[PDB]
């Protein structure tokens, strides 16, 4: 938003800042049925026993489904792959 | 020192809305000068030189 | 020389302004962050060599 | 010198080096997050995948060619020292001021 001052201008900038982060464990891809799955948009994350997929700027876990993943590859090339079940 | 490791990530769970200010000059004063009155005053002989 | 005027004050002011600006330039370019981050003791970043 | 003096700069070279090292550590260990708030960890290959995804290339391209990309980056970094040393007037801009 702008404002006027003698011989000049003043700007009020409204911005967004994150807060209250938390540790998590991550993997690059998920192996299942001999196929590799990558996230369409987001990052894989683990709470200790189960795996979810979440957007990268706000914690909102979701169940891993073929809706929000694409296969495009195999299970024997990526480094650090972790195998788990993928629903439908 | 941030705790780097090749299988760990951090993700924010809350946000904040912040407002800041920035100040910028734009224009300055407009002046004008008359030579003869400043230099020579009313001296008639001075203007000839 | 004292009869010529006040040119020396102007000279000193201009030079001082230039010097202060010289300090401000470096301060504005480099002093971006607020924390002094340190690299981890083990330098393995997936194969990249820094 | 006859009334001419040179004043020392406020920041020493060591302080500038510390600033540069801080910037490098922050960008290696966090990415672009430390410039907008608190710094958040992320493994380096995942950050590189994010950066590929920002020019129109999918993640599987990175993850399936990790070693080739790492080797190319290492060679490119290695060539810079020789490139700077060889060319004589590579640093003319800084010399002109002096
Ligand atoms: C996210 O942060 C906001 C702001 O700090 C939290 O809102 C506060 O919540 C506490 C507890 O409910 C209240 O006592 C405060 O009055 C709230 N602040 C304001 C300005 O209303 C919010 O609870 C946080 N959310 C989570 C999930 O942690
Ligand atoms: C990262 O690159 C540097 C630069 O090539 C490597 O350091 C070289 O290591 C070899 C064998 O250890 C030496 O023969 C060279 O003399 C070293 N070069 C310099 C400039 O010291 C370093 O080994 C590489 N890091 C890793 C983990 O491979
Ligand atoms: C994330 O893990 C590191 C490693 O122990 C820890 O120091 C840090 O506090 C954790 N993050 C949070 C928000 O607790
Ligand atoms: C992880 O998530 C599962 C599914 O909601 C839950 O049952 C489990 O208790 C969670 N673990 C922790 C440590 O919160
Ligand atoms: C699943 O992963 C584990 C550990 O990486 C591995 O031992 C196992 O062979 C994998 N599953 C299959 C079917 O290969
Ligand atoms: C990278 O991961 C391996 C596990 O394969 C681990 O041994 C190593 O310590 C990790 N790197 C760092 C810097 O911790």
């Amino acid at each position: 938003f702008p404002q006027s001052a003698p011989h000049g201008v003043v700007f009020l900038h409204v911005t967004y800042v994150p807060a209250q982060e938390k540790n998590f464990t991550t993997a690059p891809a998920i192996c299942h049925d001999g196929k590799a799955h990558f996230p369409r948009e987001g990052v894989f994350v683990s709470n200790g026993t189960h795996w979810f997929v979440t957007q990268r700027n706000f914690y909102e876990p979701q169940i891993i489904t073929t809706d929000n993943t694409f296969v495009s590859g195999n299970c024997d090339v990526v480094i650090g792959i972790v195998n788990n079940t993928v629903y439908d | 020192s941030v705790a780097y490791s090749n299988n760990s990530i951090a993700i924010p769970t809350n946000f904040t809305i912040s407002v800041t200010t920035e100040i910028l000059p734009v224009s300055m004063t407009k002046t004008s000068v008359d030579c003869t009155m400043y230099i020579c005053g009313d001296s008639t002989e001075c203007s000839n030189l | 020389l004292l009869q010529y005027g006040s040119f020396c004050t102007q000279l000193k002011r201009a030079l001082t302004g230039i010097a202060v600006e010289q300090d401000k330039n470096t301060q504005e370019v480099f002093a971006q962050v607020k924390q002094i981050y340190k690299t981890p003791p083990i330098k393995y970043f997936g194969g990249f060599n820094f | 010198f006859n009334g001419l003096t040179v004043l020392p700069p406020l920041l020493t070279d060591e302080m500038i080096a510390q600033y540069t090292s801080a910037l490098l550590a922050g960008t290696i260990t966090s990415g672009w997050t430390f410039g907008a708030g608190p710094a958040l960890q992320i493994p380096f290959p995942m950050q590189m995948a994010y950066r590929f995804n920002g020019i129109g290339v999918t993640q599987n391209v990175l993850y399936e060619n990790q070693k080739l990309i790492a080797n190319q980056f290492n060679s490119a970094i290695g060539k810079i020292q020789d490139s700077l040393s060889s060319t004589p007037s590579a640093l003319g801009k800084l010399q002109d001021v002096v």
